[PDB]
């Protein structure tokens, strides 16, 4: 999940594109 | 934002940034 990957942990902005619905 | 946690409003801001398009 985006929260677990990017809020709880650190993600790159590139890893957010998978959540563009 | 580089190597930063992204939560709440700041996560929203990043998501709009990445998903915006012409």
């Amino acid at each position: 999940g985006i929260v677990e990957q990017c809020c709880h942990r650190i993600c790159s902005l590139y890893q957010l594109e998978n959540y563009c619905n | 934002f580089v190597n930063q946690h992204l939560c709440g409003s700041e996560l929203v801001e990043a998501l709009y940034l990445v998903c915006g398009e012409r």
